[PDB]
């Protein structure tokens, strides 16, 4: 069966953690937006 | 179902392998890469992505990317392809016949376990998967029942204290600093000398540096007063193209950020603290066992020297009278591969593996009261 | 002592004063140069090498080579002209009785800083010196001690984030990308309509097309569109043997090498980028102020547009709360040369020089313990 | 169609045939000359101009003329009939039902290959054309996906690195010193003994003098004092006239201003130099690679002991691991068009061309996106 | 379809490089000037 | 007081960096080799 989908949230960049931008040179780190605030980022693969 | 497999898809290396062997059949870095240059040729099957070694072999025109960053997922179509690599291209196997035993850092984002979930039954459609702790997988690699686990890899250091048979989920830290920030780190640090590794590829050349030749100052103040006479502590790298670098002090101090995370900026405390606040979590009686059985495992862990430094800095924490017992098996770089394969042929755990009927009737939200 | 000597020598262009003017009194090229051609009028006074301005003005019969590279002296036997020059020349002033503030950018090799210390104190006998960071003293010169410093001069491009005094070592980033890779790619791409310059001469004529002509697009598919129209963005300029040359497209392909590095066939992320990661690294509850006070300094960010540019690609990776504030006053030339001097004419700082009793005690080591 | 056509339309040498042939049909030197003196004889078949080898037979009459100019057409006029005299008189088709490959050297003005297009389209009505670059496909005849390509042929100098199938176009250096400067310098060099060769007639003398008798000296100096010494490195030539002159150390002097361009009083880098820019433009990890597969083609680079040459200065420019090998194929003075011929009769490379539909909807502009 | 032409550009005398006036003595190198701005030269068929 | 020299390391061309042997044509990048290791390339001034 086939369950809709698995939606992975967008990465806040703290100080020190999880995640940060600088860490790939190969994904682009596009802004995440919606109701027009800023909800994290995600690594598209462009730069 | 013919065999269980363990994949141990850690934040820079995978190992892949079948469940019951001593050893991964395949290990190949978690990277896809993507050329970065024209193409001229026509024919010569130029594919628009490599993975593994592979990438790695012609990463002099690719741009290299890890999808997984500090043990979690940051792009998941590379995370496929990963993945793909592993089971086709690595394993020679058909998924649709073979349970898969994953591996996560503790304390990750739930949603990642769900996308593996996800993943592997729709996409793979595996007969059984199941997500096991990284550092708990390691225990079992070493035969014990009770001990702490100071597991540190590409992207992830994490403690899990575990008495017997019960871990203390209460006590288990983690820090964001592992193999991947030394080695920028080490990058960042050899412009000192002039050296300017920048591109993904040079990222690697600098990796293999730190692999080759970083190692764990037992007196850190002591070492760099002796590196100050520059004529005995200094090593040469021949780097692929010929010419040959000299690395002196920044040998110890590449690895000194583990246990003075300052050097990074960053605010927390090293891993011997790390280990010692996992400790004194606990409660008291169980402390004196997790001093003996401090097991010592991951790639990061394979600097000379690590076990001597963290042996004498939780002795100096520690009240004098426990004895303090690092255990660095030779394979700490395959602990967590050793014991999924070892938890994966039990006899026992056939009856945890998460079904695909379970999936089926339940969603990828299975995953989080079926494992852990 | 009677005033103190300000040099910001970066990679292109010299820039000397005193301490406490408000502008530099001796600008010349970095540039040293020697005939190329057979002498053979007797007399006429012809020296085996030209400095600076004298060099520029007859580079015809020269051949000019820059003893900087990347904010990296590559040349010390011509540094020391230059040097000379700079001091008996254009400021005509002994150094022996004048402290010299210097600058450098950051993350360059140890023995560049060393070697400057050691020259100053035992060629010219300078009583005091000191090695300051550009991108430092720029935010000197706009009167802030809170804000991003994007410094572009012709060899580096840094930017060192700095909160209430406070700078952030581990969160600076360093782009061996400036105004001299930007003039050969317009000597490269200026090859599209038959324009052939080759010689060091002809690389200054090219410079100076670029300084003249090249603009940033705020859109630069826009722009190229634009372009396809190609009566409206062609620009003339005259060669100084009267020819004339017609400049397109190019004016702003020109720029955008700064923002797209690919087009330089580099992995590197744009200028852009670059700022918004070295905000990044920085604690969350200085990154607001960090957003609202990014300066920008040095002869590369002179570009029309450059600050337009800038705050549009920024605030399109910043969250969209952020009031993303690019700053770019027009003395960005010589921001770095008047942070120097207001830097050198503070009471405070008097006790901050390395006076020769300690180059006597210490040697040029004492460079790295006292200085940033 | 019947068969494609390639034509290696170099600055000093037409050379044309049909693809999959492993040799050109038709090779003669790329030359318009017309009558420069008072026709007497009526009749006899007199006619305005001459194209290739009826210009060589006639030239004692002739003006010679060549249309191509450093790898850019100087003279469209006359290039039509180079391409008239290619197609009808020397292989002796009808190009409006064949394909046509033509090449290009690299970073040539666009406006020159737009006009190759609209001639192939618009006058010789030709189903398809392309267009190539000359180095790229030397190494096609090299049967390598992997290599750094330095062509020399009669106008310029270009080496073009490709590593497994992709091409560095930022590393891809261009210079304009090849054969024709090298015929103009023995020129010069040969008046020191009284011998003055001023017309074009004498220009191609001096041209097959070059051909027959200069070659490279492994050690420029040792090989001046062997010739000073003057008995047996002079070399006799007989004139058309019966004249013969003596040439001695201008022999190897001949070919030396490749390796020296300061001989013609240019500022730039010698071949090797070049070659050596070249590969460390690259990235590191596949300059080992460009080392050992060095390819020399064109028919400047068929002076004896070029390779040998070539070899040694790379050798002592590359750092001392690296096994430099140079490849020079006995028939690489026909590289490239082996190479255009392998290219046009690949059958993945049969939907590159462009077509003629393709032409009437876009343009001569199409080339810019197709080709390159 | 004939589209209008490919107009080649006047070609600019550099101390060394892709274009001279003395390499081809069957050319006159015949200057190339629009308004007042001489935008180059080219070779007609003269000399 | 005179200290005896700071001796500046040979440059590493890396693929894009600190260092480039195109960089001046006025300069040779001549190889710095010890024992029979090449150290990287400084830049003399000949050419
Ligand atoms: N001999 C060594 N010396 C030093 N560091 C090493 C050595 N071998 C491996 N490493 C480091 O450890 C990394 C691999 O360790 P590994 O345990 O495979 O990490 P992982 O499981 O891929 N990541 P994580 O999710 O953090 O466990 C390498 O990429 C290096 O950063
Ligand atoms: N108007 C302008 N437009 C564009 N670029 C310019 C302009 N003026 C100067 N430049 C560039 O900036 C360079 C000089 O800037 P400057 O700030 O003096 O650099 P620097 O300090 O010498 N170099 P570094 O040590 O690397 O910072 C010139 O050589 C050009 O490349
Ligand atoms: N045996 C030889 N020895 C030396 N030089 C030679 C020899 N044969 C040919 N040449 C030179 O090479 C030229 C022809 O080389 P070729 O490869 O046909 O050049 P091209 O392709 O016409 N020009 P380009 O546009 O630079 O590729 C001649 O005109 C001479 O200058
Ligand atoms: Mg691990
Ligand atoms: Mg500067
Ligand atoms: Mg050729």
């Amino acid at each position: 069966k086939k369950w809709p989908e698995v939606k992975i949230p967008a990465r806040i960049i703290t100080t020190s953690g999880n995640a940060s931008v600088d860490g790939n040179p190969g994904y682009r780190p596009t802004r995440v937006d919606s109701n027009g605030e800023t909800m994290g980022y995600e690594m598209r693969d462009r730069v | 179902d013919i065999a269980a497999l363990v994949v141990d898809n850690g934040s820079g290396m995978c190992k892949a392998g079948f469940a019951g062997d001593d050893a991964p059949r395949a290990v190949f870095p978690s990277i896809v890469g993507r050329p970065r240059h024209q193409g001229v040729m026509v024919g010569m099957g130029q594919k628009d992505s490599y993975v593994g070694d592979e990438a790695q072999s012609k990463r002099g025109i690719l741009t290299l990317k890890y999808p997984i960053e500090h043990g979690i997922v940051t792009n998941w179509d590379d995370m496929e392809k990963i993945w793909h690599h592993t089971f086709y291209n690595e394993l020679r196997v058909a998924p649709e016949e073979h349970p898969v035993l994953l591996t996560e850092a503790p304390l990750n984002p739930k949603a990642n376990r769900e996308k593996m979930t996800q993943i592997m039954f729709e996409t793979f459609n595996t007969p059984a998967m199941y997500v096991a702790i990284q550092a708990v997988l390691s225990l079992y690699a070493s035969g014990r029942t009770t001990g702490i686990v100071m597991d540190s890899g590409d992207g992830v250091t994490h403690t899990v204290p575990i008495y017997e048979g019960y871990a203390l989920p209460h006590a288990i830290l983690r820090l964001d600093l592992a193999g991947r920030d030394l080695t920028d780190y080490l990058m960042k640090i050899l412009t000192e000398r002039g050296y300017s590794f920048t591109t993904t590829a040079e990222r690697e050349i600098v990796r293999d540096i730190k692999e080759k030749l970083c190692y764990v100052a037992l007196d850190f103040e002591q070492e760099m007063a002796t590196a100050a006479s520059s004529s005995s502590l200094e090593k040469s790298y021949e780097l692929p193209d010929g010419q040959v670098i000299t690395i002196g002090n920044e040998r110890f101090r590449c690895p000194e950020a583990l246990f003075q995370p300052s050097f990074l900026g960053m605010e927390s405390c090293g891993i011997h603290e790390t280990t010692f606040n996992s400790i004194m979590k606990c409660d008291v009686d169980i402390r004196k066992d997790l001093y003996a059985n401090t097991v010592l495992s991951g790639g990061t862990t394979m600097y000379p020297g690590i076990a001597d430094r963290m042996q004498k800095e939780i002795t100096a924490l520690a009240p004098s009278t426990m004895k303090i017992k690092i255990i660095a098996p030779p394979e700490r770089k395959y602990s967590v591969w050793i014991g999924g394969s070892i938890l994966a042929s039990l006899s026992t755990f056939q009856q945890m593996w998460i079904s695909k009927q379970e999936y089926d009737e339940s969603g990828p939200s299975i995953v989080h009261r079926k494992c852990f």
